[PDB]
């Protein structure tokens, strides 16, 4: 079967950069090439079909050109929206295949982490098990660090961490940190703290507070 | 225009059959300028392309999933169903319904819905308050516990969307799926979730 | 000698398609004014006209038809017949009116193994497309440059048989073939030779 290969396979880029992607065809395919967007939590959407021609509705800052085995696609001003992995598909024959896919993410002014931090709720208590939550929100780049802190006791690997993909407006992204604990030994400790540490601090910020009050 | 949606359950157990319906709405499924498509996308495997089936009755399967593969037309109602015997884990993905164009786009897509193959079985999640220990603050929800994907948030009825943020779940080492929801904020506050493999909705407010 | 109409002119007006009905009417017909419509219907039958399915040996009577003014839209053959030769003596579509003025030809679906149109040697204008045929082999061999009259004409083998697969059973075109193609196996199916 025709093996799609594009290239590269993530890139980042700042706003009005022109973006090139490539997709590699293991036979010749003609002009059988569609390309598609998928946005974070989307279902793919086509924005160039037959390897050249624009679909409708489109931006026009978006291209296609190739013929044969190689294919090229284009967006000529990066905008922030854009945020996506692009997925180039043939059609030559059966089976029809996708491409492995190329995310593409942006590049902005760095931008320190709003935390925020949450005590487990006396619903949950009741349930003998405790979870307390760190919120890191709206900053760049994605790259942070999480640090749980229960009386100065570093904590780690009773916590779990999730980030949001980037944000499609201001390319932000947010992160969240839950420490687990049973309610026991939820209950022999006083302070919790959360400690970040981000580029866009000039030194780690901590959040806490004292359980019962 | 034209909108095709996805049905059916989202957990199915080993060497049993998955079935999935799409419903085009807007338009006829008689026709015969396109490809009535199935699609699906997982880790490890990507965007992978299932089959489809024409009008005339004719289809055309992948020959990774063909020994297992049934695409059926139903006119009448203007659906299309797919089912997908014997499934084990690498059945585990997101399923597109897909309209193809013969002249070769998949120009409509459908929303696409999770199906996980598992043995274990289905738990309604636990949703619990997000709130500070007594200038932006944050509020959220907990959505703990469930299985199997997904979850569905959103706050005031979809009324509240500025400065929301709806984490993608993690899986714990119970097994369980578990998420949070948090917005930011300069008046009730209430966090709507939906977990349909278990017919669990519930409405939280925060305070 | 005498011409007769497409679908939807003259005898077939008001009709969608060639039934089981309307086939009688393409008896002694050697020319084709307009377009004609093979659809799902003429094999699985009408179940609100009452249409029993066309027989795939009634299928033998257009063979008599060489020149097509409009386009040839083929979505359902029988599943007995393994080529189009009933076409076999078509030599030219003109292609005047086209599938969404678009395309003059267009076999969409169908499980046979070759084309079978050894006679035709001319596609005036529009596009040809050629999808979803899982069994059928001679296309990417063709060479439609020879048979297309307009500058632009393109050629859609898309969703079709393997290279490989057809290379597996030995169905390509003979030794003897010229360059350009052939419509099935046989030395005759070539579209020149030396």
């Amino acid at each position: 079967d025709i093996q799609m290969t594009q290239s590269p396979s993530s890139l980042s880029a700042s706003v009005g950069d022109r973006v090139t992607i490539t997709c590699q065809a293991s036979q010749d395919i003609s002009n059988y090439l569609n390309w598609y967007q998928q946005k974070p939590g989307k279902a793919p959407k086509l924005l160039i079909y037959d390897a050249s021609n624009l679909e409708t509705g489109v931006p026009s800052r978006f291209s296609g050109s190739g013929s044969g085995t190689d294919f090229t696609f284009t967006i000529s001003s990066l905008q922030p929206e854009d945020i996506a992995t692009y997925f180039c598909q043939h059609f030559d024959h059966l089976p029809l295949a996708f491409g492995g896919g190329t995310k593409v993410e942006i590049k902005r002014t760095v931008a320190a982490p709003s935390v925020f931090i949450f005590p487990p709720s006396d619903e949950q208590l009741k349930s003998g098990t405790a979870s307390v939550v760190c919120l890191l929100n709206n900053f760049y780049p994605r790259e942070a660090k999480v640090q749980w802190k229960v009386d100065n006791a570093l904590q780690s690997g009773n916590s779990q961490e999730s980030v949001t993909e980037q944000d499609s407006k201001d390319s932000t992204y947010s992160l969240s940190s839950t420490l687990t604990l049973s309610k026991a030994d939820y209950e022999k400790h006083k302070v919790y703290a959360c400690e970040v540490t981000h580029q866009g601090l000039s030194s780690p910020v901590t959040k806490s507070f004292n359980r019962g009050e | 225009q034209v909108q095709l949606q996805e049905s059916g359950p989202g957990l199915v157990k080993p060497s049993e059959t998955l079935s999935l319906t799409c419903t085009v709405s807007g338009g006829s499924v008689s026709s015969g300028d396109y490809y009535w498509t199935w699609i699906r996308q997982s880790p490890g495997k990507g965007l992978e392309w299932i089959g489809h089936i024409y009008y005339s009755g004719n289809t055309n399967y992948n020959p990774s999933l063909k020994s297992r593969l049934t695409i059926s037309i139903d006119t009448s109602k203007t659906q299309f169903s797919l089912k997908l015997s014997s499934v084990t884990a690498a059945d585990t993905a997101i399923y597109y319904c897909v309209r193809d164009r013969v002249t070769g786009a998949f120009d409509i897509w459908g929303q696409g819905t999770m199906v996980t193959v598992s043995s274990a079985s289905t738990k309604g999640p636990s949703v619990f308050p997000l709130a500070p220990c007594s200038s932006t603050a944050a509020l959220g929800c907990l959505v703990k516990d469930y299985f199997p994907e997904p979850v569905t948030v959103s706050w005031n009825s979809g009324a509240l969307t500025s400065g929301v943020h709806t984490f993608p779940a993690v899986l714990q080492s119970s097994g369980l799926y578990s998420l949070s929801s948090v917005v930011t904020v300069p008046q009730t506050y209430t966090c709507n979730v939906d977990h349909k493999p278990s017919n669990t909705k519930v409405d939280k407010t925060v305070e | 000698k005498k011409v007769c109409n497409g679908i939807g002119i003259g005898e077939f007006k008001d009709s969608l398609s060639i039934d089981a009905t309307n086939i009688k009417h393409f008896k002694n017909c050697t020319s084709i004014s307009g377009d004609l419509h093979i659809l799902p219907v003429a094999f699985r039958g009408d179940s609100f006209t009452h249409t029993p399915p066309l027989d795939p040996q009634e299928l033998d009577i257009l063979k008599t038809v060489k020149e097509i003014t409009g386009f040839l839209l083929i979505q359902a053959w029988p599943e007995n017949r393994t080529d189009l030769h009933a076409f076999e003596n078509l030599e030219i579509i003109r292609g005047r009116t086209k599938q969404h003025g678009q395309f003059s030809l267009a076999v969409v679906s169908l499980d046979i193994t070759s084309l079978g149109l050894r006679s035709l040697k001319e596609i005036s204008d529009g596009d040809v497309i050629i999808s979803g045929n899982k069994n059928l082999c001679y296309a990417n061999t063709i060479n439609w440059k020879k048979l297309f009259g307009t500058s632009g004409q393109k050629t859609k083998i898309i969703r079709n048989r393997g290279e490989n697969s057809c290379k597996a059973t030995g169905q390509v075109c003979h030794a003897l073939c010229s360059p350009e193609g052939c419509w099935g196996p046989e030395p005759r199916d070539c579209v020149s030779h030396h």
